[PDB]
């Protein structure tokens, strides 16, 4: 949205830049910052942890009963049988969407977001358009900006989270895919359907 | 405190802004701002609820409207500053230096094999905020509370949409890391967790979706007994 004060998105870069190459030379130089460790935190969350890890723990619940009563129970016990779990997905808790009730999360305080399953969020996902929005006009919001329709009659329910819970959602098996594989099935699996703003794709 | 990062229930904030695809850092200094969580986690700049409070005493407007990162740069600053890891003058003049001299090199460092131990098992091994406590919990499922309307200037999760609202207790979680103490310097003091489910009604008014809760997390001092 235009703002007369702001500067253009080049000179603000250039600025933010320099600012942070300043504050990363001195913690070099403290000893606590190394260009390794930096590489190392960018390769895992480019490469290594993403929605892929998510999709798995969807299909298994899919394709297995008694894996997603466990899921439901406890998500970090369950999502750690798969190895998945660690940084800011210590305590997980999934939701399970139906006929009757569509779930959808969101941090309206800051961020939070499951890394272990979903990666590091998207930029609208941290930003303070979804962020105020969504716990006040749900529906109307996932109708406008994600093209998803919820019926007013099916109740929604909007996680905030306030705290280190990390909620994530389990979409609904898409119709038309009895008997498909696993690796199938995640085809379907998207990090929009895990925090709920769509479903799970159709076809 | 009050701060303007409080988002929920906000109006006017604009439309989503979501290219239909994004790359995970869209700048090299987006990783350095991501990397700098660990390195000044394990240097003991601050934890994870003071990092929050960081951040919220930014700038409102520049909070609003900067890229992500920016957030978290500014809090690194806020704590450097705080403990007197970093010198606020030297930083500056470094900053007119880089700007400067954008390709200047880095000082020289050694390696550190510590490092990378400490981000491996961090990302794999997690920074679990679960705690035991003594006291049994006050609350249950099913339980009718109310949230406080206390208004603390330091670090609270207490959302202003939902103070002085009342809910459904919908699961107690167990005890973890206390944000109004931790996020204050004040130790992790840790407090039982509940999810608490409020109707759009109760948050909205008359008119609120009929068909519609949230549900938010609520550490116990922040809710107290109405019908159990
Ligand atoms: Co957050």
């Amino acid at each position: 949205t235009e703002n007369i004060l702001r500067k253009s998105d080049e000179e603000i870069q250039k600025e933010i830049t320099a600012r942070v190459k300043a504050l990363e030379s001195m913690l070099i130089e403290q000893g606590i910052l190394t260009t390794s460790m930096i590489d190392r935190m960018a390769e895992i969350y480019e490469n290594e942890v993403g929605p892929h890890l998510g999709a798995k723990v969807v299909v298994k619940a899919w394709t297995d009963p008694e894996f997603k009563k466990r899921l439901l129970a406890d998500g970090t016990e369950a999502c750690k049988e798969l190895g998945i779990g660690g940084l800011q997905g210590e305590d997980m808790m999934w939701v399970e969407n139906t006929d009757e009730v569509h779930h959808v999360v969101v941090c309206t305080l800051c961020s939070c977001y499951p890394w272990p399953v979903l990666g590091l969020p998207p930029n609208w996902f941290k930003e303070p358009q979804y962020r105020s929005r969504v716990v006040r006009e749900p529906r109307q919001l996932l109708k406008e900006e994600f093209g998803f329709e919820v019926p007013p009659s099916k109740e929604i329910k909007v996680w905030d989270s306030s705290s280190e819970m990390r909620f994530v959602v389990l979409p609904q098996r898409p119709a038309g895919t009895d008997g498909w594989s696993e690796e199938e099935l995640a085809t379907l699996v998207t990090r929009e359907s895990m925090i709920g703003v769509e479903p799970a794709k159709a076809v | 405190m009050n701060g303007v990062y409080d988002v929920g229930g906000t109006d006017g904030l604009g439309p989503i802004n979501r290219p239909a695809d994004e790359p995970v850092f869209r700048a090299e200094w987006e990783k350095v701002a991501f990397a700098m969580f660990p390195a000044t986690f394990r240097a003991g700049f601050m934890g994870l609820d003071e990092f929050r409070f960081g951040i919220e005493q930014m700038n409102p407007a520049e909070y609003l409207e900067s890229p992500y990162y920016w957030h978290w740069i500014r809090t690194y600053i806020h704590h450097g500053v705080r403990t007197g890891k970093i010198d606020l003058e030297e930083l500056e003049r470094r900053t007119q230096y880089y700007r400067e001299n954008p390709d200047a090199p880095l000082p020289e460092h050694e390696q550190k094999p510590e490092l990378i131990e400490f981000v491996n098992q961090a990302v794999y091994g997690g920074l679990p905020a679960s705690r035991e406590v003594d006291r049994p919990p006050k609350f249950k499922e099913g339980d009718v509370v109310r949230f406080s309307t206390a208004s603390p200037k330091g670090h609270a999760r207490r959302a202003r949409y939902v103070r002085g609202k009342t809910g459904t207790v919908v699961k107690h979680h167990g005890a973890y890391i206390y944000p109004d103490t931790a996020g204050n310097g004040l130790g992790e003091c840790p407090e039982h967790l509940y999810t608490v489910r409020f109707t759009a009604q109760e948050l909205w008014g008359p008119e609120g979706d009929p068909n519609s809760s949230v549900y938010y997390d609520c550490w116990e001092p922040y809710i107290e007994l109405v019908d159990t």
